[PDB]
């Protein structure tokens, strides 16, 4: 059968969620974004055009 | 009744737009804002009234294309709030673009158009090069990029309630080819090879100039060191770049300076040719009327633009001015073709009256210009040439007006293509320059002078990304303009060198020409 | 103890989700003709700064794959 019948059958949706995912870390995302804020850093890597040589 | 309203409503509106582009104030910038509001209530409303009717049962053609081309709102199919907001950026946009200078805080300051241009194209210098690049990006792109995004927003509302998806089919629509990617895609892959050797040549001569410590023989030429603020079309001044300096060479710099050539003669040469090919000519009123000169003041204008029309049949004015150049000649040629476009399908509807394809208007505006540009045809006019005397001469020609229409192709496609991944969603706001810089990288051959991060909206310094106007056509005119030429050629009765095949006086050329461009978008 | 194991669950997973979308994308781009055989490092090398997030430590020319 395909795949969303299986799908359904584990869990109850047809479908793939990243909501698992993001739930199962949420203490860690909380706790990082706390202590990234105060670092004082900003999220991705503003500088691309950089090689360390 | 289409027709009959939307005459006077856009002859009013291309009004506004050339009070706003000879008189830049902030009542220019009023007035223009609610001319478009009002342009804007017009289309809607015809546009509402022309919803109700059903375009796939007619059956006609004239009527029905009609019908299609009025169905779509383009920009007033936004609500009020949006529509207002889209206004106000793109004016934003355009004006914080078309006033921004950039300069060294010692008290001097230069201007795009006038300095900037001539000061890339005239220094040899890596580091006067650098700062003059380095300068116009920042400022240009730093002042876009807080717009930018609240305008792809905004363009892709309105094209997907137009029924389009995301703004590109909007865009790509134009040319009525639902394969216009695959064949751009192979027409860029054919031109390749040469444009590749040509690179490889102008690096080697850069190389020889600027050294090694700038330059390397295997890697990118700096995207400054070329002779254009963008590259598009790069070492147009071939005085570093020439094969081997012959006596018989053009010169092509004197010769419109011992005999004046002030730029009102230039456009009646221009237009004596015109007229010679067998066609009809510019009014009167057009020189008289129009501007092509520097002002008498501080305001005069945009920093770049085209060819205007009315839509009202006797205003065909042309607002370039560039004072006196071999550069000036052809972009004179090139508006020349614009207007008598323009003017040719007069005849026609006004929903009909733009051209058989975004392309053609170009195309049929620059393949005179190529067949001007010979040696035969300057000789013919005001100068001395060796024409196919010297195959040497010939050469340096070729690869004189090889610098120019190539090294522009891989430009005309790259700044639609990022502007086509932009629009469709592929390249998010995080990473605006840095996929800008991978094309550049992959389709030409350019490397950042200086390590630019993000934050810095390099994109923002071509004119036409915050005016938004396509690019694209330009590629597409690049291509088709050499086809023009090959076919009028044919019709001269010789193609033997079809280089330096020249076309005057070709009465056959020009009617077959005519029959083919009175067609509009019919 | 808890935001211990957590964040070395999570450089054992999250860390590898971004590299596992990456390959397959690059590998997907090849086949469709999309990459030619020109620039095989520099599209892969793209694609690691877009997702991932890393730069080559040394200059990777072509020729290298
Ligand atoms: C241009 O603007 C000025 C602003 O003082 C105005 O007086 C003038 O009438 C305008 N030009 C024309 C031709 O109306
Ligand atoms: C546009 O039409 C609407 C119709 O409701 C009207 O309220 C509005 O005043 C019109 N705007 C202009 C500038 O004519």
């Amino acid at each position: 059968r395909p795949w969303p019948e299986a799908m359904q059958l584990i869990t109850g949706q047809p479908n793939m969620s990243a909501s698992a995912m993001l739930s199962y870390f949420k203490p860690l995302l909380d706790w990082l974004r706390t202590e990234n804020e105060l670092h004082g850093e900003k999220l991705g890597w503003p500088q691309y055009n950089w090689t360390p040589n | 009744e289409y027709d009959r309203t939307s005459q006077v409503v856009w002859n009013e509106y291309a009004e506004a737009n050339w009070n706003y582009n000879t008189n830049i104030t902030t009542e220019t910038s009023k007035i223009l804002l609610q001319k478009n509001m009002q342009i804007a209530n017009h289309t809607l409303k015809y546009g509402t009234q022309a919803r109700k009717f059903d375009v796939n049962q007619l059956q006609n053609t004239t009527i029905k294309r009609i019908i299609k081309k009025v169905q779509d709102l383009e920009r007033a199919a936004l609500p009020a709030q949006e529509l207002e907001e889209y206004n106000k950026i793109l004016l934003d946009m355009e004006t914080t673009y078309s006033v921004a200078t950039v300069c060294h805080p010692n008290g001097s300051c230069l201007q795009l158009e006038p300095d900037l241009t001539n000061v890339m194209a005239t220094s040899r210098k890596y580091e006067d090069l650098l700062w003059a690049w380095e300068g116009w990006r920042d400022k240009a792109g730093r002042a876009i990029l807080q717009f930018y995004p609240k305008y792809v927003e905004l363009i892709n509302q309105a094209a997907r309630l137009n029924g389009y998806v995301d703004a590109g089919d909007s865009w790509r629509s134009m040319y009525e080819t639902p394969s216009l990617e695959q064949d751009l895609e192979r027409l860029f892959q054919e031109l390749q090879p040469l444009y590749l050797n040509l690179h490889a040549y102008v690096r080697r001569a850069l190389h020889r100039h600027y050294g090694a410590q700038h330059i390397n023989l295997e890697g990118p030429i700096p995207a400054h060191l070329l002779g254009n603020m963008w590259a598009q079309t790069w070492s147009n001044i071939y005085d570093l770049v020439v094969p081997f300096p012959s006596a018989p060479s053009m010169d092509t710099t004197e010769a419109m300076l011992k005999q004046g050539w002030t730029p009102r003669r230039m456009f009646k040469e221009a237009d004596d040719f015109f007229t010679s090919l067998g066609l009809l000519p510019v009014p009167p009123e057009f020189w008289n009327k129009s501007m092509l000169e520097k002002p008498t003041d501080g305001r005069e204008v945009v920093c770049h633009a085209s060819a205007w029309d009315f839509y009202n049949g006797k205003d065909f004015r042309i607002k370039q001015c560039t004072t006196v150049n071999l550069e000036d000649l052809v972009v004179a040629h090139h508006e020349m073709g614009h207007i008598q476009y323009f003017m040719q399908y007069k005849d026609l509807p006004v929903a009909l009256r733009e051209g058989a394809n975004p392309g053609f208007h170009e195309a049929i505006g620059d393949v005179l210009a190529l067949s001007v540009s010979t040696p035969k045809h300057l000789h013919s006019l005001n100068l001395l040439s060796s024409e196919g005397g010297s195959d040497e001469h010939d050469i340096n020609f070729l690869m004189k007006m090889a610098l120019d229409k190539i090294a522009f192709i891989p430009f005309s496609y790259l700044v639609d293509q990022w502007r086509w991944r932009v629009f469709d969603g592929s390249i998010t706001k995080e990473n605006y320059n840095q996929e800008w810089w991978s094309l550049r990288l992959k389709y030409q051959g350019l490397c950042p002078p200086v390590p630019r991060t993000q934050g810095d909206f390099d994109p923002g310094a071509k004119f036409h990304i915050p005016s938004s106007v396509p690019y694209i056509r330009y590629f597409v005119s690049f291509i088709i303009q050499f086809q023009f030429h090959e076919a009028l050629c044919q019709a001269a009765g010789h193609t033997g060198p079809l280089h330096k095949c020249d076309i005057y006086q070709s009465k056959e050329a020009g009617q077959r020409l005519a029959t083919a461009m009175k067609l509009g978008f019919s």
